[PDB]
């Protein structure tokens, strides 16, 4: 699957979780930002790699990054 | 396993192919206050039932697109399942019981790096070691 | 006035439609009685009939349109060209058999494909039968083409 | 008078080597052993 | 005019030697 | 520099040696995919391919070395000799089958022979197939030599 990693410059504005079409991302409790929340990627096996989360991220270069990796039926987005 | 009524449409060729019986299959369930017309992710118009609905789909992204559409109909109780050819039904969305846009306790940080991205090491420092630059 | 196009299996969620082309009793009669789907046939019997039909018609394009179609050995050249395609098709079928092939699909027209096409042994039987039937069909087409003069005794 | 070798080697290079090679490579890329 | 039949046959027999050595090297490079 | 000759199965007690002639991966490829030993074949399919090849080569010495090899009837006499000897071979296979024969042996090269050659029915299916394949292989060798002038003439 692809690898989605969240860096510590997150501000917890939850926009990556909203942008995600395949439910990879979720918000968890945290204490390193004012909103007290980071994004987390437990379901990277559902990640198709479309990078809407990186489009949605407001920090100057990307608290979240998708690293494209091996291809599966889910990551290639095949209905067949 | 899953209780619900199939929405009213005369069928499409955009539905689910041989991957459903051989690899994996998804289902979305929701309840509606009334019977109204929605658009299928496969294409076409369909009427949902007043009450419990069940609509089998080929991909998970179909269910999350449909669940994003059902929010425009003020419907927020939708559930997405993953079904294997053995009959194994697992509940994936929302997995925690709370939608992932809201913080719930009991969730842990997965794949968090405690540094900024410009602080990743060089590729030549990690060469032949079997690790990525963005690992840990 | 009534609707003629239906979802297949009475389940609209499949990528299927029952149409007159797909699900006519005449169409479902013709398709289910081809040797690829006719019930009660061994893989060899299915392949033998498929090969005879195919070697029979493949004679024609090689015989009437090849490089030697104006020579005195036009029919022999068409015979050999048909046999070369039948051998290449047998090689394709044996390669398909040996690759651990996926299952034959059921459909709207044919709800049960045979167990001939579910295993490597059935596909090997089918392929060898296709070779024998194909050479026989090309030889019978060559023979009926080179001997049209026996219809003069029919008159 | 070895000009007859061409009518062997050119059909071999053009038909026999592609069929044997593509048959090996097809059954190798579909194999699940190695 | 050209070379004889014996020389072409000898060259093919000699060319069997890098054929065999190339088979061994290509299998070793894979191994 | 290392040893190339080994006991089979790492047990020196059997009357066995793994040699390069015995246990090369190329030799083990070739013997194991001969139709006597190739996986995924019914006994009919094995007997049919074995028969085809044997009828084809056995056409040769009857046609080119027999009593009639200089007559105009040379190739047909060779065909009749190869078909008669294919029929004698089929009779020998059927007598071997109906004698309740012993089992086929594994060796260094073939780790496991097919179950076709373990009972009487597999041998009888093999022999029935061997007959058909043998007559077909002899006929195809007959047509490729007796018409070899015309086949060269088509070029
Ligand atoms: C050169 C092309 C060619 C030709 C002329 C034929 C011709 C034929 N094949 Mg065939 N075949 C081909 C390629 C070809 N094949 C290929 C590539 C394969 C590999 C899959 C096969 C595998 C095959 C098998 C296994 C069988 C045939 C059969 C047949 C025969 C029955 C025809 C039939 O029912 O088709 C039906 C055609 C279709 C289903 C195609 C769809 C047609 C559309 C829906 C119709 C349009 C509708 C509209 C209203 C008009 C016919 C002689 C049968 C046979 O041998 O009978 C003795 C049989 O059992 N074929
Ligand atoms: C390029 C296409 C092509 C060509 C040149 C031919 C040529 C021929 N076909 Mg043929 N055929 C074709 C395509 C073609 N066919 C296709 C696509 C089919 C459908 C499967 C058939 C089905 C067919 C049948 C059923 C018969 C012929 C027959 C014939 C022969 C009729 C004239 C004759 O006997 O001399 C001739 C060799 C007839 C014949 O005598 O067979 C040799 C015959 O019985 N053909
Ligand atoms: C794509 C179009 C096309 C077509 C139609 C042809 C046609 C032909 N070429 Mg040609 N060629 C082409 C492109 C084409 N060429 C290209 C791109 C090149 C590459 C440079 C060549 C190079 C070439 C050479 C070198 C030669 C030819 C030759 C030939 C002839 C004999 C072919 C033969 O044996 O039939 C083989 C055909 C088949 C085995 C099957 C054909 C498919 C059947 C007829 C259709 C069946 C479908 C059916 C209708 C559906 C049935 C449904 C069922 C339910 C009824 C023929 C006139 C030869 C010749 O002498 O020319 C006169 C020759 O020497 N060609
Ligand atoms: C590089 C190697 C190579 C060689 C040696 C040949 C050789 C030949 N081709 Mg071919 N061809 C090739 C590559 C090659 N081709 C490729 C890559 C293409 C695609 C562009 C073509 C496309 C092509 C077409 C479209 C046609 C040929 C034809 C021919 C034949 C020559 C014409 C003739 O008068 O013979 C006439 C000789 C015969 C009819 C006897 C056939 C030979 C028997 C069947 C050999 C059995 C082999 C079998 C697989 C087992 C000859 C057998 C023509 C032909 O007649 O072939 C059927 C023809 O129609 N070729
Ligand atoms: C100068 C040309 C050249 C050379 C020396 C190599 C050398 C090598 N390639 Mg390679 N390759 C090349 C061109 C070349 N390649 C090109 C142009 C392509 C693109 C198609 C590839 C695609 C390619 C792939 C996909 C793979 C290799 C592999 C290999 C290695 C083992 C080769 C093998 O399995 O032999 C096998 C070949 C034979 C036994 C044929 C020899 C027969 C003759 C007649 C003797 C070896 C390091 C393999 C590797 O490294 O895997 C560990 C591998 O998987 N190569
Ligand atoms: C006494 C020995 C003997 C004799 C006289 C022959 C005679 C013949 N063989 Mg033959 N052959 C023999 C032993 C013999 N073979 C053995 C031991 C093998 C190994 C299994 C073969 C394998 C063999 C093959 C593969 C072919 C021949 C072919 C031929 C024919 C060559 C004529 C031609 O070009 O057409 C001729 C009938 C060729 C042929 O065209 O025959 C139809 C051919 O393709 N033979
Ligand atoms: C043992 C030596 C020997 C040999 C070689 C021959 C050879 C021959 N005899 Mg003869 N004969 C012999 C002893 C021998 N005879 C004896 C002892 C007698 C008793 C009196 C006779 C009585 C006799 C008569 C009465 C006649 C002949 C005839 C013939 C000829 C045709 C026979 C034929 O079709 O063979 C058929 C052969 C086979 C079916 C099989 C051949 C064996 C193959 C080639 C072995 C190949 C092994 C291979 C290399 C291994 C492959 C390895 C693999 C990995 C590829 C032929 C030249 C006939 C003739 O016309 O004379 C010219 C004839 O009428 N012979
Ligand atoms: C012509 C090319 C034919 C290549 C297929 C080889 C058939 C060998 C058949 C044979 O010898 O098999 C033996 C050889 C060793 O593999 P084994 O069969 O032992 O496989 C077990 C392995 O999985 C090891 O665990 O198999 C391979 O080499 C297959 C890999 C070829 C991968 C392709 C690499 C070569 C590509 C580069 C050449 C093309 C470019 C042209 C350059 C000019
Ligand atoms: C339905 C229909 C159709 C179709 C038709 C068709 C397409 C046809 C085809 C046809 C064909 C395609 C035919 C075929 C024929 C074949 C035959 C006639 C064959 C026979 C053969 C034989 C008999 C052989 C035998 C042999 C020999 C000789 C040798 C040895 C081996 C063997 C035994 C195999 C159409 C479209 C028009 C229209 C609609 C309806
Ligand atoms: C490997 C090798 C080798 C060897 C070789 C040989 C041993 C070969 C053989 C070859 C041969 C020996 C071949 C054969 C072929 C055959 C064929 C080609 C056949 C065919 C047949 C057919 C096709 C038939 C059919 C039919 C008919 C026609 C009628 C009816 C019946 C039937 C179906 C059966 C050497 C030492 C050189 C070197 C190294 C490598
Ligand atoms: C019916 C049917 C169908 C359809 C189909 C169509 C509509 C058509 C197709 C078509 C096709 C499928 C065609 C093909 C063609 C091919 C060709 C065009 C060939 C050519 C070849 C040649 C020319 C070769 C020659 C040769 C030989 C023989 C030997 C050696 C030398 C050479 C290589 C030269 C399907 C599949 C759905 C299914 C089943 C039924
Ligand atoms: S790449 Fe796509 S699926 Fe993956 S986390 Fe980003 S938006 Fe979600
Ligand atoms: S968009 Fe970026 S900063 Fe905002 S919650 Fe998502 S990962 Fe964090």
């Amino acid at each position: 699957s692809h690898t989605v990693k969240i860096y510590d410059t997150c501000i917890g504005c939850t926009q990556c979780v909203r942008a995600c079409p395949t439910d990879v991302l979720e918000m968890v409790p945290w204490d390193g930002c004012k909103a007290a929340q980071v994004a987390s990627s437990p379901r990277t096996e559902d990640c198709v790699g479309c990078k809407r989360c990186e489009t949605a991220c407001p920090t100057d270069f990307l608290s979240i990054r998708v690293y494209l990796g091996a291809e599966t039926t889910r990551s290639m987005g095949l209905a067949y | 396993t899953l209780s619900g009524k199939t929405p009213l449409f005369a069928g499409s060729t955009g539905g689910l192919l041989t991957k459903a019986v051989e690899e994996e299959k998804y289902a979305i369930t929701w309840t509606s206050p009334k019977a109204q017309v929605f658009e299928l992710p496969t294409g076409g118009a369909a009427t949902m039932h007043e009450g419990e609905n069940l609509l089998y789909i080929a991909r998970k992204e179909y269910g999350i697109a449909l669940g994003g559409q059902l929010r425009k109909f003020k419907i927020t109780n939708y559930k997405i399942y993953r079904i294997l050819p053995s009959g194994e039904t697992t509940f994936i969305h929302p997995a925690d019981g709370v939608f992932p846009e809201k913080v719930n306790a009991g969730r842990e940080k997965v794949r968090f790096n405690a540094r900024s991205i410009g602080e990743n090491p060089n590729p030549s420092q990690v060469k032949f070691s079997g690790k990525a630059t963005y690992d840990a | 006035n009534r609707e003629v196009v239906f979802p297949a299996g009475r389940d609209p969620q499949w990528g299927n439609l029952e149409t007159p082309v797909n699900a006519s009793p005449l169409v479902k009669w013709f398709i289910n009685n081809l040797p690829a789907y006719r019930p009660g046939l061994t893989p060899f019997r299915r392949g033998l009939e498929v090969g005879m039909a195919h070697g029979y018609f493949l004679f024609g394009p090689f015989a009437k349109l090849g490089p030697l179609r104006d020579a005195a050995n036009a029919n022999l050249a068409g015979l050999l060209g048909a046999i070369g395609l039948v051998v290449l098709f047998t090689l394709a079928l044996s390669l398909y058999a040996n690759s651990n092939p996926p299952t034959a699909l059921a459909s709207v027209t044919v709800p049960n494909p045979p167990d001939a096409f579910q295993s490597k042994e059935g596909w090997n039987n089918f392929a060898s039968a296709f070779l024998i039937g194909g050479i026989g069909g090309a030889v019978v087409a060559y023979f009926l083409t080179s001997n049209l003069a026996l219809i003069q005794g029919l008159v | 008078d070895a000009s007859f070798l061409s009518s062997i080697f050119v059909p071999v290079i053009g038909w026999v080597v592609p069929i044997a090679t593509f048959s090996f490579l097809f059954l190798y890329i579909e194999r699940e052993d190695v | 005019s050209s070379i004889s039949d014996t020389q072409v046959y000898i060259a093919l027999v000699v060319a069997l030697i890098p054929g065999l050595l190339a088979w061994r090297l290509a299998t070793e490079l894979y191994k």
